[PDB]
RNA sequence: GCGGUCGCCUCCUAAAAGGUAACGGAGGCGCCCAAAGGUCCCCUCAGGCGGGACGGAAAUCCGCCGGAGAGCGCAAGGGUA
RNA sequence: AAUCGCAAAAAGGUGGGCCCAGUUCGGAUUGGGGUCUGCAACCCGACCCCAUGAAGCCGGAAUCGCUAGUAAUCGCGGAUCAGC
RNA sequence: CGCGGGGUGGAGCAGCCCGGUAGCUCGUCGGGCUCAUAACCCGAAGGUCGUCGGUUCAAAUCCGGCCCCCGCAACCA
């Protein structure tokens, strides 16, 4: 790369719903990310939290017995 | 929203004819005047003819019309825009 | 820095599982990553360069490279635009510096997308390369939310040595790319 | 600090800064406060990073919000329309769904006047 | 305001009672 | 007479050298550029398909295909990667 | 039924919070979950709760009311009435 | 078929030189004043620029063909 006119890019830290991401290698070492969904939080590790599909089923059971 | 439950009110004359169509297992056009009543899950698949005040409108039935009433599928409007 | 977790994961994980899956006779035949091109379509900066440098400021902060400023090939009235004028920002990152970038893209950025149930499994351009469009520059860890003045996304073009995208798919998958199946 | 999906509130207070989330009102907010054992009177401007994470996980996991909620709403409407439901074909015509008189004052749901 | 059923003054206006205006003298 | 024309460039007429007429068929010039000049070094188009937030037929980007149909300040011709 | 009940009067008063923010202003619309009346709440009831939070930052030309316990502003009751 | 000027909201006119945005009066529609209409006052809608092609990044505008309009000319014979 050309000299000057550049960001430093240095080994860094990171935080999330997980714990730590040592990899990084970026400017501004040590970062606090809202939620790294890579550690296992969110969608991956298919939580499917707040599960759904009430719709028919819901009005079905409060109906079969009302 | 809306409610009424702890009763789930449905008229007879059709409920009897709907049940009498499950046993023997026969699906055919069934005319009614009762839009005051809820629907299925024992009617699911029957072509009930709901009344709109003018004439009976044939209404297909699927397991997602369940929670609602019969009149909700037989409009009393006839609008077709303005001008 | 020649370590990098993903660069490691490619050789000692992805590369082998790819061979026993396609049966490459040679060593090179197996798909290598090369060249990741990031391009901001920025008509937003028609008659104001002041807004074009703040973006470059941002792009180099997330990539580690100062981007090059593309310019309008032809004049095209309808939406202003004459033969000159800075109309875009683009940086081509290759080996290593591409690796450290692609790693944070998977383990931080995409995770921070409002919604997101997977990347499009049809953005493969047939000859085995993948493109994806982001809608804002806040999903990258380097961004502080207090450095922004307005939201501007970008185009990301990942290119692979794999002749087919049937294969190009596996590479990206095994690398840890979240596809919507 | 970022909570549901994203949505960064700030200052003012804590029981109000939660309302600014899609899916959270006076109740759902003023509730999670003494359920994660935190003082509302303080401002999100200042609070231990610990308190911050009790919120996000509590709220973002207790129920669905922002994107997820919105997605479910528009999804219920699609069904109402799909089925031929009157309550549903009042969504096609973009007209008031809950009774009401459209002969006049229906603006909010009908839009600005198109005089003739 | 007298139109926010989700408050004291609102509940009074309509004349009803509830969570935001409980019956308790 | 009235009308039109009057010098210069391009094409055809022009009969495979040059040249060649008519109030024959059609266009253009009366400028322009301190870089649109000299040299050295690099670079190669137009399009077509696929791919990609706001990008739409077309703004910027990636992929393959693309001998020139692009470009060369303005007419036409010849020329030219 | 002056001898019980509707019944809390409301503004006010005290204390505290909001700090000018389309905002703890404003509650329209809409999704969801229920209560009650009624044979029956789809068209078409009211009410509660959760979420949604709209237009509105003071209204062009015009125009109404009121001379005192009036005008403003605050609540309460009744008739009709299953409910509204 | 000579020469010159034109063709633009419903009417009549600008805008065309010089490129890049279509303006005026009337009328039309909605509201006001009036017992009522008009006058009057407050608001709003409405034109692809005769036509086909060309030029340019861009055409009511520059260029060409065609169709209509107005004016002038048609003399010695
Ligand atoms: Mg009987
Ligand atoms: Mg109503
Ligand atoms: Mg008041
Ligand atoms: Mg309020
Ligand atoms: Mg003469
Ligand atoms: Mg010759
Ligand atoms: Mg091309
Ligand atoms: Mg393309
Ligand atoms: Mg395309
Ligand atoms: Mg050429
Ligand atoms: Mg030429
Ligand atoms: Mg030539
Ligand atoms: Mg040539
Ligand atoms: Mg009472
Ligand atoms: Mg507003
Ligand atoms: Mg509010
Ligand atoms: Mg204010
Ligand atoms: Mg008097
Ligand atoms: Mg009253
Ligand atoms: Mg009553
Ligand atoms: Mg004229
Ligand atoms: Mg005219
Ligand atoms: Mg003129
Ligand atoms: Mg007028
Ligand atoms: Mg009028
Ligand atoms: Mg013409
Ligand atoms: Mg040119
Ligand atoms: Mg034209
Ligand atoms: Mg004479």
């Amino acid at each position: 790369m050309k000299e000057g006119i550049h960001p430093k890019l240095v080994p860094a830290r990171i935080i999330c719903g997980c714990g730590n991401v040592i990899e990084t290698y970026s400017t501004k070492p040590e970062i606090y990310v809202e939620v790294c969904s890579k550690c296992h939080p969110f969608y991956t590790g298919q939580q499917r939290f707040v599960d759904t599909e009430g719709r028919v089923e819901r009005f079905q059971r409060r109906y079969g017995d009302s | 929203p809306r409610s009424l439950k702890k009763g789930v009110f449905v008229d007879d004359h059709l409920l009897e004819k709907v049940l009498e169509l499950n046993a023997k297992g026969e699906k055919r056009l069934i005319k009614t005047w009762s839009r005051r009543s809820t629907i299925v899950p024992e009617m699911v698949g029957h072509t009930i003819a709901v009344y709109n005040g003018k004439q009976h409108v044939p209404v297909y039935i699927t397991e997602n019309m369940v929670g609602h009433k019969l009149g909700e599928f037989a409009p009393t409007r006839t609008y077709r825009g303005h001008g | 820095p020649l370590d990098v977790a993903l660069k490691r994961k490619y050789y000692e994980e992805v590369r082998p599982e790819l061979i026993r899956r396609f049966g490459y006779q040679n060593v090179w035949e197996v798909p290598r990553l090369e060249k990741v091109v990031i391009n901001q379509g920025l008509g937003e900066a028609k008659e104001d360069a002041r807004i074009l440098e703040k973006a470059a400021q941002e792009l180099a902060l997330i990539t580690g490279q100062k981007p090059a400023v593309t310019r309008a090939k032809k004049s095209i009235s309808n939406f202003k635009l004459r033969k000159g004028m800075p109309i875009g920002l683009r940086v081509t990152l290759r080996r290593d510096r591409m690796w450290i970038f692609l790693e944070k893209l998977l383990n931080v950025a995409l995770p921070r997308i409002r919604d997101f149930r997977g990347l499009n499994p049809n953005s493969f351009d047939g000859r085995g390369n993948y493109n994806l469009g982001l809608r804002e520059q806040l999903i990258f860890p380097e961004i502080t939310y207090d450095m922004v003045d307005a939201l501007r996304g970008m185009d990301i073009a990942v290119v692979t040595t794999a002749e087919t995208d049937e294969e190009a798919r596996a590479l990206l998958e095994l690398l840890g790319f979240p596809f919507r199946k | 600090a970022r909570i549901a999906g994203v949505e960064i509130p700030r200052n003012k207070r804590v029981d109000v800064a939660l309302t600014y989330i899609y899916g959270i009102g006076k109740a759902r907010a003023k509730e999670a406060l003494e359920k994660t054992g935190i003082n509302p009177a303080t401002r999100v401007k200042d609070l231990t990073e610990a308190e911050v994470v009790r919120l996000r996980e509590y709220v973002e996991n207790t129920w669905k919000l922002e994107g997820e909620l919105r997605a479910e709403v528009a999804a219920n409407i699609k069904r109402l329309m799909d089925i031929g439901c009157y309550r549903g074909l009042r969504h096609r015509r973009g007209l008031p769904v809950r009774g009401q008189r459209t002969r006049t004052n229906a603006r909010t749901r009908k839009g600005p006047r198109k005089t003739v | 305001g007298k139109g926010d059923r989700r408050t004291r003054r609102g509940k009074i206006w309509r004349g009803t009672y509830g969570k935001y205006r409980p019956r308790k003298k």
